[PDB]
C-alpha cells in the first residue's frame, strides 16, 4: 500500500472513503475504497463480504474491475480500476447536447453484455442506475458498487425485500411478490436507456405507491390477462386506479421502432417474458451498434 | 428465468473444483481428527437451527471450514473459534438477518471473546482469499429438484437431509464434489420416496450417471443407514419437524439394485 | 542421465502450462503494445550482451515480464522500470555472478532511480508471487540439443538465435508453448545448416512431429527470412559475433516442403 | 504477522533470525525465518528469491513445507512448519549412545526420497549438512534450508564455483571440475550417512586441500583408471600424494556389506557413476526399512 499515492478523495460509501491514487510505480491511476472494519463492533461489513467475493468472479471489461484488495491489521483497501465519470454527472454534462443515440446504443449494449455477465455467474446487481454506472474516456460503461448485489441460487430464494431504487425499482418488488431474480436488473436498465434518451427518470416517484402508479399509467394497471399473477400478489390493490396503457411511441418520443420494441421488452410486466440481458444481445437495435467514443467534462 | 440455468450450472461446476479443499487434510493434521470436527459441524447445525440459519449458510460455513483447515493447523481447543468465524461470515454473506457478533460470541458459550471472533473472521479472510462465493451441495440440489416429475417436497426434504449428513463425515464425503454428492443424495431420495431413479434429463444436464454416482451412493446409502446411531443426531432430529416434512423419520432403502 | 532427464522434461512440460502469460494482455493493456515491448525486449538482449548474461537469464526476464502486464496495467513510461527489475530478478536466480543494482540503474540511463528499480522489483516479486523459476526455450532447446549426432555448433547458436528472435514479437509467439518453439527453432536451424530434421529420438522424447510444430514453424521460418527488416536488431547485431558463429549472417531455406 | 506470537529464537545467522513462533489463533507452531531486505542497497537477496520460489515448488514430506511468505515493505517472513531439531543436534545428544541403525537406514531412506524428489524437480540442494536437515518427534527427517539451492537445466551448465559446506563438499568441487550436478548432493548425503554411523564427520578437512587430502587419505588417491579424466581437472596437481585405498571396514566399521555397498556407491569419485537418489532408494540396504522413533529431548 506503499506503491500508492493519493490524488484527491472521490466518492465516499458505507465502507468508508473513496480516495484516486496512483501506482507510484506503474502509473496506474485508480479508487481505494477504504474500510476500517468494525474491529470491536460489527466486523467486516456484509456489504464488503458480497461486493469483494462476488467482484472478484466478475471479470469483463464492462464490470469495473477490482484489482486488489489490501489486508492490514487494521484497514482493508479496496483498488479498484478508475473511471473518470459516472453516467449521472455525464448526462448532466450533456447540456443541449443530449447523448446521441449511437452512444446510448452502445452504452446499451456494454451494460447488457456485463449485466449478462453478472446473471450467467449468478449475481443480481440489485442497484442499477446512473450513479453507479461508471465511464470511461474511451467510450467504455462498466457497472460499479455491487454492495447491494448478492449471489443468487437456481431456483431463487426469497431474497432481501425492497432493494433498487426506487425510480428504478421493479414492479415484482413493489408488488411484494415472493421471489425475484435477474429481471430486476433488466427494469433497471430499461429504466435507464428510456433516461439515457429523454435525459429524465423515466419514473420519478417519491413513494412505493406514487412509483406503482407511475409505472401504471405509462404501462397500464396490469392485470391477469397481461400478468397472471398480478391480482393475488401482497401488495396489489383491486382499489388500483386501472390506467390504459400508453402507446409507447408516446412513453420516449424518439425513440425508433426497434429499440421502442427493446425497451417494451425490457420494461415489460410479467418477469417470466421480461427480455434477458443475454437475448436483448441480439435484438435489432443493435445491428448498428458502435463505440462512439464521447469527450468528457473534468 | 430459466434462461440463465445452465450457464450458472456450468460456472458452479467450474467453481466447485476450485474450492475443493485438500482431501487428505486430516491425516496431515496435528491435533485434530474426524470426530471432532463431526462435533464441530454437528454443533453449527444447532447453531443454525438456534438462530434459524439458512441451510446454505450451514454449507458454506462447513466449505470454508474444509478450506481453512486444508492449509492451517488448527488445536482442538482452538476449532470452534475457526467454525464460529466461518459460521458468521457464512451468515453476512448468505442471510438477510444476520445474528450480531455478540450472539456468536454466546453460542461459543463463555469459550472465546469477540476480538478473538473478530480476528479470526479476518484471518479466515485472509486464507480464504475472499473466496467465499463457494458451490455448495444445496446449491446443486436445488437444480436438480427442478427435474422431477413431478415434485415431490418429500424427495426434496430427504435429499436435502442426506446432503447435510455428509457434512458431518469428512471421512468419506471430503472427497466428493458438492454435485457428486448432491447427485447421490438426490438419487437416493428420489428412490427411498418414489422408486424411480436419478432421472435421464440429469444426465443430460450434469453428464453423471447412476454409475458415475455408485461409489458415493454407496457411501451415502451407509450413511442413512447407520444414521440412527450416529454419534451425532442434530440433523436427524432437525429433520424430523414438519419444515422437512419429518423425513428423517423415513426408512432408507435396504437395498438400492444397481 | 539415466533416472531424471525424463521426470525433468516431463517435469517442465507440466510447468510451462502452468506458466503462461494470457496470450492476448496487450489488447487489455492502455498504453503499451507489442511494438512498445519488442523495443524493451531488444534493449534486454542488448543488456545481457552488455553484462554478459547467460541467454537463459534473457528468457526468464521476458517471461517474467509478459506475466507482470498480463496482470498490471503500466504505462509506456513504466515499461522500461519493469523490464529493469524483471532483469534484476532473473539474474539473481539465474546468474553466478549478477550485476548489482548500481549496474541495472545506470542501463536505464538516468531514466529511473535506484529506489524505483528496487522498489519494482519488489512489486514484480508480489504479483509474480515468487514464482521464479520459470520453464523457457533455452530449457528446452538445451535438451533437444543433446538429441543432435553430429553435434553441430552452428545450428545450435542458429537454434538459439531463433527462438531468440521469437522473445521479441509477442505475435505470434506468445500462443506457443516454448517446448513448441524450441522445437520449431531446433529443426528450422538442423535444417537451414544440414538439410536434416526433426529426430524421432526426440518425437518419442516430445511427442513432436514436423507437422505438429508446423503452425509454429511456419511463423518461425517467416520471422527468420525478415530478420533484416525488422526494426529490432540488437537479437542479429549479437548473432553476428563469433560465440554465435555469425549465425545471423546466415542465408534461411526459402522453403521448407513440410 | 500480528497473529505470531515469537517464542524461542534458533538458526540466527547469515540472514535468517530464525524464531520459533505460535499463531496466537490457530495454534499452530512456526519457524520463522526472517530475512533483511536492502531497501536502499542490494534489494531482495538471492538467497531469498532461490529458497523460496524452489521451495513453494516442491510438495514432498522430506522437504520442510514453507507455509507463507510474509512481504512487508521492509521485511521478509518465511514462515515455515517447525520441525522439533536439526540432525546436528539431534546427533550431539546421541553421542554416548549413537543414532540406532534401525533409525539412521530410516533417516536415509527419508532423505534420498526427499533429495530424489528435488532432482527429478531440477532443483540442487548444495547445503546437504546435518544442520540443515530437520527430524520431527514421529521419525521424519526433512530436508531443509534451500537458501544455497539452485534449479539446473539439462545438460548442466557452468554453477557457481565451490559451493557446498566444506566437510561435505565433494571431490569435483574441490578439484575445481567444470560443472557439476546432482551428485555433489549424493557426496554430501553420503558423508552424513557414515558421521551417522561412525559418529564424526568423514573428512573433517581445515581446507581445499586438507579436504582433498582426507578424502584421499581414506578412498585412495584417485586415478584415470577410477575417474577417467581426474589427472585433467584445474585444481588437480601431479604432485598428488599418490595414497591407498582402505579396506571399508576400516572406514565404517558398524556397517554391513549392503551398508558398505551403498556408501561405496555413495562415494564414488567420478560423479558420472555415483550412485543416484532414484538409485540408491532402489539399493538392497533399504530391504527391510521401517521407521523408528527417535528418543527426543524435545
Ligand atoms: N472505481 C472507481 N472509479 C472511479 N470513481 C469511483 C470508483 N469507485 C468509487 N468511485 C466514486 O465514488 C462514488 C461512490 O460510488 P461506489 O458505489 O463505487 O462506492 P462508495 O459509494 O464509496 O461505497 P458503496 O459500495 O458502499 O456504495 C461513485 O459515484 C464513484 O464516482
Ligand atoms: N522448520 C524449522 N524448525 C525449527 N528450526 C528450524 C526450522 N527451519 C530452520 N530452523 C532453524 O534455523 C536453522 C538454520 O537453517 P535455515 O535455513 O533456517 O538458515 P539460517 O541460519 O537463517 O540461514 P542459513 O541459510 O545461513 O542456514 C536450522 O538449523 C534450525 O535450527
Ligand atoms: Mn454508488
Ligand atoms: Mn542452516
Amino acid at each position: 500500500m506503499e506503491n500508492f499515492q493519493k490524488v484527491e478523495k472521490i466518492g465516499e460509501g458505507t465502507y468508508g472513503v473513496v480516495y484516486k491514487a496512483r501506482n507510484k510505480l506503474t502509473g496506474e491511476v485508480v479508487a481505494l475504497k477504504k474500510i476500517r472494519l468494525d474491529t470491536e463492533t460489527e466486523g467486516v461489513p456484509s456489504t464488503a463480504i458480497r461486493e469483494i467475493s462476488l467482484l472478484k468472479e466478475l471479470n469483463h471489461p464492462n464490470i469495473v474491475k477490482l484489482l486488489d484488495v489490501i489486508h492490514t491489521e487494521n484497514k482493508l483497501y479496496l483498488v479498484f480500476e478508475f473511471l473518470h465519470q459516472d453516467l449521472k454527472k455525464f448526462m448532466d454534462a450533456s447540456a443541449l447536447t443530449g447523448i446521441p443515440l449511437p452512444l446510448i446504443k452502445s452504452y446499451l449494449f456494454q451494460l447488457l453484455q456485463g449485466l449478462a455477465f453478472c446473471h450467467s455467474h449468478r449475481v443480481l446487481h440489485r442497484d442499477l442506475k446512473p450513479q453507479n454506472l461508471l465511464i470511461n474516456t474511451e467510450g467504455a460503461i462498466k457497472l460499479a458498487d455491487f454492495g447491494l448485489a448478492r449471489a443468487f441460487g437456481v431456483p431463487v430464494r426469497t431474497y432481501t425485500h425492497e432493494v433498487v431504487t426506487l425510480w428504478y425499482r421493479a414492479p415484482e418488488i413493489l408488488l411484494g411478490c415472493k421471489y425475484y431474480s435477474t429481471a430486476v436488473d433488466i427494469w433497471s436498465l430499461g429504466c435507464i436507456f428510456a433516461e439515457m434518451v429523454t435525459r429524465r427518470a423515466l419514473f420519478p416517484g417519491d413513494s412505493e405507491i406514487d412509483q406503482l402508479f407511475r409505472i401504471f399509467r405509462t404501462l397500464g394497471t396490469p392485470d391477469e390477462v397481461v400478468w397472471p399473477g398480478v391480482t393475488s400478489m401482497p401488495d396489489y390493490k383491486p382499489s388500483f386506479p386501472k390506467w390504459a396503457r400508453q402507446d409507447f411511441s408516446k412513453v420516449v418520443p424518439p425513440l425508433d421502432e426497434d429499440g421502442r420494441s427493446l425497451l417494451s421488452q425490457m420494461l415489460h410486466y410479467d418477469p417470466n417474458k421480461r427480455i434477458s440481458a443475454k437475448a436483448a444481445l441480439a435484438h435489432p437495435f443493435f445491428q448498428d451498434v458502435t463505440k462512439p467514443v464521447p469527450h468528457l467534462r473534468l | 428465468v430459466p434462461d440463465y440455468h445452465e450457464d450458472i450450472h456450468t460456472y458452479l461446476r467450474e467453481m466447485e473444483v476450485k474450492c475443493k479443499p485438500k482431501v487428505g487434510y486430516m491425516k496431515k493434521q496435528p491435533d485434530i481428527t474426524n470426530s471432532m470436527r463431526a462435533i464441530l459441524v454437528d454443533w453449527l447445525v444447532e447453531v443454525g437451527e438456534e438462530y434459524k440459519l439458512q441451510n446454505e449458510t450451514l454449507h458454506l460455513a462447513v466449505n470454508y471450514i474444509d478450506r481453512f483447515l486444508s492449509s492451517m493447523s488448527v488445536l482442538r481447543g482452538k476449532l470452534q473459534l475457526v467454525g464460529t468465524a466461518a459460521m458468521l461470515l457464512a451468515s453476512k454473506f448468505e442471510e438477510i438477518y444476520p445474528p450480531e457478533v455478540a450472539e456468536f460470541v454466546y453460542i461459543t458459550d463463555d469459550t472465546y471473546t469477540k476480538k478473538q471472533v473478530l480476528r479470526m473472521e479476518h484471518l479466515v479472510l485472509k486464507v480464504l482469499t475472499f473466496d467465499l462465493a463457494a458451490p455448495t451441495v444445496n446449491q446443486f440440489l436445488t437444480q436438480y429438484f427442478l427435474h422431477q416429475q413431478p415434485a415431490n417436497c418429500k424427495v426434496e426434504s430427504l435429499a436435502m437431509f442426506l446432503g447435510e449428513l455428509s457434512l458431518i463425515d469428512a471421512d468419506p464425503y471430503l472427497k466428493y464434489l458438492p454435485s457428486v454428492i448432491a447427485g447421490a443424495a438426490f438419487h437416493l431420495a428420489l428412490y427411498t420416496v418414489t422408486g424411480q431413479s436419478w432421472p435421464e434429463s440429469l444426465i443430460r444436464k450434469t453428464g453423471y450417471t447412476l454409475e458415475s454416482l455408485k461409489p458415493c451412493l454407496m457411501d451415502l446409502h451407509q450413511t442413512y443407514l447407520k444414521a440412527p446411531q450416529h454419534a451425532q443426531q442434530s440433523i436427524r432430529e432437525k429433520y424430523k419437524n414438519s419444515k422437512y416434512h419429518g423425513v428423517s423419520l423415513l426408512n432408507p432403502p435396504e437395498t438400492l439394485n444397481l
